[PDB]
């Protein structure tokens, strides 16, 4: 239990006193690129530091070897380095290859002072104890929830540390078996980074409306990946809202006034700022429920729209341009109709915030815009470095968009989200009509060879969104069971395939006990195993293990090995 | 003849028969092809409501001759029965047309 939940504030104060130098910066921030919750946490830290006026440098990273080379670039004087949700499971110290004896100042009683102290907050679940406990330089923020449950694993690891006889040999072997038990497990997340960050803020008491707002945004970002985690944290967020609701009730809206509400939200992207028809149209859950990919999906969509009695031309016109006379009544109309279609689970309460007369924006809409700006804000390895630079640039653009004044940039991200949803829909319907999915009863396999936007698709987040859409489509087809989702995309500029291994996911609203148990991404372990022997020159530098870049020619033997692999 | 048709009593009886064969009369099929056109035009969100004039004489034909003789009033009656069928197959499809 390296960092207790309550001891988070103590660690924070220790970091302060280590870097308590207004004259000289002793803090560096390292953040995983392409993570919304990471961006929210970085905003949190930035506001906290500007409260403390502590000098600091903020760096976005996407690659693990990038982290290593940057660390090499880093000056030793920097006593404060923060890691956001990346590499926690992998032994970063082993990945860093540090000597604590070099780092320790005044070992003696025993205290461990290092000229660089690196504090790691990770969202990944496996949470390697040797990573947590091997080095005191490695400072891991611990939710406790994994840690206490790891008590058996932690004591087994401690025993392994002690023992470096047949009875002791078999005890050590049993401990190793336990290790493999929590090993070979697909990493996930149960804690939105924003959540425990805001918890630490509450421990410090510096929470404002924005802090809670950004925590809401990060959790909303997590929602698709782990719906149940979002649902569990949802009452906590609502209660904190009540804690921070202004006393004034139903005051007349004025430009100065800013309000955040907890009101029913409909699982339609950009619903307020897009139309009704389109919001239904590219909604992955709506598509999967209605099979909108096929023509009969469109037929059923028209049937249900007429069932609400909404005129068509009214439906394809934007929600904001809708007359309020119908807009107020919409919710009860869905209540009457969605159930008849079974589409009622889409209605759920959400957080929508407005300022002045700009309008109300769903947190879901916000995270969609952020993801869009990340995706399309802007030799072969050098080209990949250029793409990493552009992705860092998109990260900075999204960072900037989080600022209130950049409402225009937020609208740009909105437009990018519309375009990306459109393109993802086109690609998905294209592959579905052509049946480009080829399930091998070990994993449903689809590959990207033709069609445009492969440059867009090779951007990892675009591939992830398409994967989420297709997982939703397959899951809503309960006829076929959950199977691993493997997807491979080509870039002719690199002339090599891009692969992401997506774990199967239950459909939303699946509260059954068998659906309560989450699925672990076996794809990661298969990739690690392939890298271990007979590697096809894949790239794992990316902070996501599932996403892997492979030679296009070498992907076919990779599939052969995947068929050979039994862990899939 | 036209004076007899003018009686709203006769008109209402014809309206009853019209609603009756509109969905109840499923000519040559297990389903009423007219009912099929209903809520399909609703899906099409239009106002035409094609009839083909067949399955009308085939459906006892008195309405057919009545139409052929004095249309306008029972055309209006057909519009009314269209209203009820409208809100029946698709509730809220009223006030669209």
């Amino acid at each position: 239990m390296y960092y207790g939940i309550s001891q988070f504030s103590e660690a924070y104060n220790k970091i302060l006193r280590n870097s308590s130098s207004h004259s000289s910066c002793q803090l560096v921030i390292f953040v995983s690129c392409l993570n919304i919750d990471a961006l929210c946490a970085t905003k949190m830290l930035s506001l906290l530091f500007k409260k403390q006026l502590v000098q600091s440098q903020i760096v976005p990273i996407f690659g693990y070897s990038e982290l290593r080379r940057h660390y090499s670039q880093l000056d030793d004087n920097i006593n404060s380095l923060l890691l956001v949700g990346f590499g926690g499971v992998i032994d970063l110290e082993a990945f860093l290859e540090i000597d604590p004896q070099e780092y320790v100042i005044d070992t003696d009683s025993g205290e461990q002072s290092f000229r660089r102290d690196i504090y790691v907050l990770d969202a990944h679940r496996p949470w390697n104890l040797d990573n947590i406990f091997g080095s005191q330089i490695i400072q891991c923020f611990d939710d406790g929830t994994v840690d206490d449950t790891l008590g058996e694993q932690k004591e087994a690891y401690y025993k392994l540390l002690e023992l470096d006889r047949k009875q002791r040999k078999k005890q050590i072997h049993e401990y190793e078996g336990v290790l493999e038990e929590y090993y070979s497990q697909g990493t996930t997340v149960v804690n939105s980074i924003s959540a425990q960050i805001y918890s630490l803020l509450s421990a410090i008491g510096e929470t404002n409306l924005s802090n809670l707002w950004l925590n809401i945004l990060g959790t909303t970002s997590l929602d698709i990946a782990y719906a149940q985690v979002y649902n569990r944290l949802y009452p906590l967020l609502q209660d904190e809202v009540k804690r921070l609701t202004p006393s004034s009730r139903n005051s007349v809206k004025t430009p100065d006034t800013l309000t955040l509400n907890i009101q029913p939200d409909y699982y339609l992207f950009l619903l307020r700022h897009s139309s009704l028809y389109d919001s239904f149209y590219y909604s992955n859950y709506v598509n999967a429920k209605l099979s909108l990919w096929n023509e009969n999906g469109k037929k059923r969509l028209h049937k249900m729209f007429a069932r609400m009695g909404i005129p068509l031309s009214t439906a394809q016109e934007t929600w904001l341009y809708m007359d309020h006379s119908i807009k107020r009544e919409l919710g009860i109309i869905f209540d009457k109709n969605l159930d008849r279609y079974g589409l009622q689970d889409i209605i759920r309460d959400g957080f929508v915030r407005t300022l002045g007369y700009r309008g109300s924006i769903s947190a879901s809409e916000f995270v969609e815009a952020l993801t869009a700006l990340l995706e399309v804000g802007n030799n072969s390895a050098q080209k990949l470095t250029n793409l990493r630079k552009r992705w860092v640039s998109n990260f900075w653009l999204s960072w900037d968009a989080l600022d209130d004044r950049k409402v225009e940039l937020l609208n740009r991200g909105i437009q990018l989200a519309q375009d990306l949803q459109r393109a993802i829909f086109n690609t998905g319907v294209a592959i579905l009509e052509k049946k480009l999915i080829k399930h091998l009863r070990i994993y449903r396999l689809c590959v990207l060879q033709d069609g445009p936007d492969l440059d867009l698709y090779r951007n990892p987040l675009t591939l992830l969104r398409l994967g989420n859409w297709l997982i939703e489509c397959c899951a809503e087809s309960e006829d076929k069971q959950l199977l691993p989702m493997v997807l491979a995309s080509i870039d002719e500029n690199t002339d090599t395939y891009l692969v992401a291994g997506l774990t199967p996911r239950y459909p939303r609203g699946l509260d059954t006990i068998h659906t309560k148990k989450p699925i672990l991404n076996n794809f990661s372990m298969a990739f690690q195993q392939i890298t271990a022997e007979t590697d096809a020159k894949v790239r794992i530098d990316n902070f996501e293990s599932s996403i892997i870049e492979i030679r296009r020619e070498d992907l076919s033997p990779f599939l052969e090995k995947l068929t050979l692999s039994g862990l899939l | 003849y036209s004076e007899w048709i003018t009686q709203p009593n006769v008109s209402r009886t014809i309206a009853r028969e019209l609603k009756s064969f509109l969905l109840e009369y499923t000519d040559e099929t297990g389903r009423s092809v007219y009912g099929a056109r209903i809520r399909t035009l609703g899906e099409m969100n239009s106002e035409s409501l094609e009839v083909n004039y067949r399955h009308l004489a085939e459906s006892k034909a008195i309405l057919a001759l009545f139409l052929a003789k004095c249309p306008e009033e029972m055309l209006k009656i057909f519009d009314l029965v269209a209203m009820e069928a409208t809100e029946l197959h698709y509730p809220d499809y009223a006030r669209i047309h």
